[PDB]
């Protein structure tokens, strides 16, 4: 019986302690939005875009394209990821993780449809289930829709 | 033991489905295997074709020995006389 | 209008008097062509689709105008059939609706497809002549009755070029290091021929063929056994195993099995890769009787 | 360091074990 | 050994126990679909100070 619960604890454990702690661990994707939710002391809602410069300019080291703030890549991360510009630069934390995640994973710039539409319609059946809280598709066609 | 479980895991598959040396493995069994199933062919091949009573009584004594009922005496046999010895 | 409902009652009633009559000729067509919804024939709705490598049975003649054929598949029913001189016509009106070949679809060939069995490596060579003299033994015993073995000496592999009498090639035949006088071609052609007009599965022993390429623009259009060794490791050990004369042909015959293996799938009609022999035997046997089956 | 190693020597059972689930 | 052996049996028995439980993923992807599901339902907060 003590093994058992060893088993039980270790096969909790699995998707926490032998993850991808390595390097780019998604657990350190977590602790870096928690970060986000820290490093970010001005908690103003809808940061500018010359505000994000000052501040947010250090994103994230693993996940982040380089040392080249605001962005290394600042024709992709500006144009596939387009210029948060709702209000003199707004920038949604939800939108700006959302773009993190395009950077982790692959859609094209603007003319994404088949990939982004998919991924962004399929929320609704098969992907990622949020018929309700809808409040994602009011800010990501600022950005993704 | 938990973190020494992380650690071992962190290399059991690792580095080690890279070579894929399981599959190098694998390899070498099923080439056994093959090579044996098509020797066994090649014997078959050249048995079904002095020497002429050798050459017939050799189709006999290859396809008896595979009989099951053959198999089912001799390991009756093997059990029984491994009882006898440990009689004792 | 009625002469097209007496034609149409007097064809029928010459199919239901020979429906089950015997089979007139052998065809291989390579072109592509519907007959179904084609009203022009006698019998409207009876027309059969010839498309590219197809193969069917010419029955009788209806007339100059229109046949009688049926497919070779499994259960298949005899009806009519375009006519070599209506087969002149329909290609007629396909150039006319459009804007070389000439090759009708009546291709003389056999009756049915010889079978003939190539690789793992050359024939001649101890390790391929046993595994397809064990195939062969195979065949022979367990379908006695209805099957029949020929073995071919010449050389086969020149049926359309070197043979049409070509200024160019036709000079290099007696010094090719082959027995190979034309008219021995001929003959044995005309040997497969008038075996396979029995109306009994038979197979060729063709000492030469090795490679399928090598048989292709024949029009014998045969059926090929693919039987090959899963690695080339395991059939050097094999040939090493097999005894100490074919050492020195070693070589040659890893080079033919590589080169054989380079040949792409839809070339061979059948594979036969199961390691063990009752496998592979079985596999060709229900082939063998599918193809009996559809023939009769 | 004698009973760690032992049980990595265990480990190494456990490796023997990995040895036994590979 | 042998008893450890059982023991790995038990092993294949608790990767048959538990170890087949991973189903179908049934998503875009393996590692990235856990980072989709993941930063999807993140919603930021204030701190107030
Ligand atoms: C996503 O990851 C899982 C997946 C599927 C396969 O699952 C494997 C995961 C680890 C797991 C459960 C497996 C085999 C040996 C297992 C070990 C045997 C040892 O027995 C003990 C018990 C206590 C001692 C008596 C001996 O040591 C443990 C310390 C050790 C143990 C229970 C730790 C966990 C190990 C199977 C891919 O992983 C390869």
């Amino acid at each position: 019986l003590i093994i058992n619960l060893f088993v039980a604890v270790i096969m909790d454990n699995f998707d926490y302690l032998t993850r991808d702690w390595s390097i780019l661990g998604p657990h350190h994707l977590d602790e870096f939005k928690r970060i986000w939710a820290e490093y970010d002391p001005e908690a103003k809602g809808r940061i500018k875009h010359l505000d994000v410069v000052t501040l947010l300019r250090r994103i994230q080291p693993p996940l982040g394209f380089g040392k080249l703030c605001p962005h290394r890549v600042a024709c992709k991360r500006l144009v596939s990821m387009n210029m948060p510009l709702n209000s003199d630069g707004t920038v949604m934390f939800n939108a700006t993780l959302f773009a993190l995640v395009r950077t982790a994973l692959r859609i094209k710039t603007e003319g994404n449809l088949e990939q982004a539409n998919e991924e962004l319609r399929a929320i609704i059946k098969k992907i990622w289930k949020r018929t309700s809280m809808k409040l994602l598709d009011q800010v990501v066609p600022p950005a993704g829709d | 033991v938990l973190g020494v479980l992380s650690g071992e895991f962190s290399k059991e598959r690792e580095k080690a489905k890279a070579r894929g040396d399981f599959q190098k493995l694998r390899e070498k069994q099923q080439l056994e295997e093959d090579l044996k199933g098509y020797l066994d062919w090649i014997t078959q091949a050249e048995d079904i074709d002095w020497r002429r009573w050798n050459r017939f009584c050799r189709r006999k004594c290859r396809a008896a020995v595979k009989s099951n009922v053959f198999y089912w005496l001799v390991i009756f046999l093997v059990f029984l006389n491994t009882l006898t010895i440990a009689s004792e | 209008e009625s002469a097209r409902r007496e034609v149409e009652s007097q064809a029928q009633q010459q199919l239901e008097r020979a429906k089950h009559k015997p089979v007139a000729f052998a065809v291989r067509t390579n072109v592509s062509y519907c007959g179904v919804l084609d009203e022009e024939c006698p019998v409207q709705g009876s027309g059969i689709n010839f498309e590219a490598k197809d193969f069917l049975h010419i029955k009788e003649k209806y007339s100059n105008d229109w046949w009688i054929g049926r497919l070779v598949k499994e259960g298949g029913d005899i009806a009519f059939i375009p006519s070599p001189q209506r087969l002149e016509s329909i290609r007629l009106k396909q150039e006319q609706k459009a804007r070389a070949e000439h090759v009708p679809p009546y291709d003389v060939v056999p009756s049915m497809r010889p079978v003939v069995l190539v690789g793992p490596s050359l024939k001649g060579y101890e390790v391929t002549d046993m595994m397809q003299k064990a195939l062969f033994d195979f065949l022979k015993h367990r379908f006695d009755g209805r099957i029949s073995i020929t073995r071919v000496t010449a050389d086969l592999s020149l049926a359309k070029r070197s043979v049409l009498n070509n200024p160019g090639k036709r000079t290099i035949i007696e010094r090719s290091s082959a027995r190979s006088s034309i008219a021995e071609v001929q003959s044995e052609i005309e040997r497969i021929f008038e075996l396979a007009k029995s109306l009994q599965l038979v197979v060729l022993d063709a000492d030469t063929i090795n490679h399928p390429a090598q048989l292709a623009k024949t029009s014998l259009a045969p059926i090929i056994v693919f039987v090959k060794v899963s690695s080339p490791k395991v059939l050097q050990r094999l040939i090493r195993s097999r005894g100490k004369s074919q050492m020195k042909h070693l070589t040659v015959q890893m080079m033919a099995y590589d080169k054989l293996v380079q040949c792409p799938p839809e070339s061979f009609d059948v594979i036969l890769d199961e390691n063990q022999l009752e496998d592979a035997c079985e596999h060709l046997a229900e082939y063998l009787e599918v193809y009996w089956r559809a023939t009769h | 360091c004698g009973n760690y190693i032992l049980l990595n020597v265990f480990l190494a059972i456990a490796v023997d074990n990995l040895a036994d689930a590979e | 050994f042998f008893m450890m052996n059982i023991f790995v049996g038990f092993v294949i028995v608790t990767f048959q126990e538990q170890g087949e439980q991973e189903y179908k993923n049934c998503e875009l992807d393996k590692n990235q679909r856990q980072c989709v599901e993941y930063a999807l339902k993140a919603r930021p907060l204030r701190r107030y100070i």
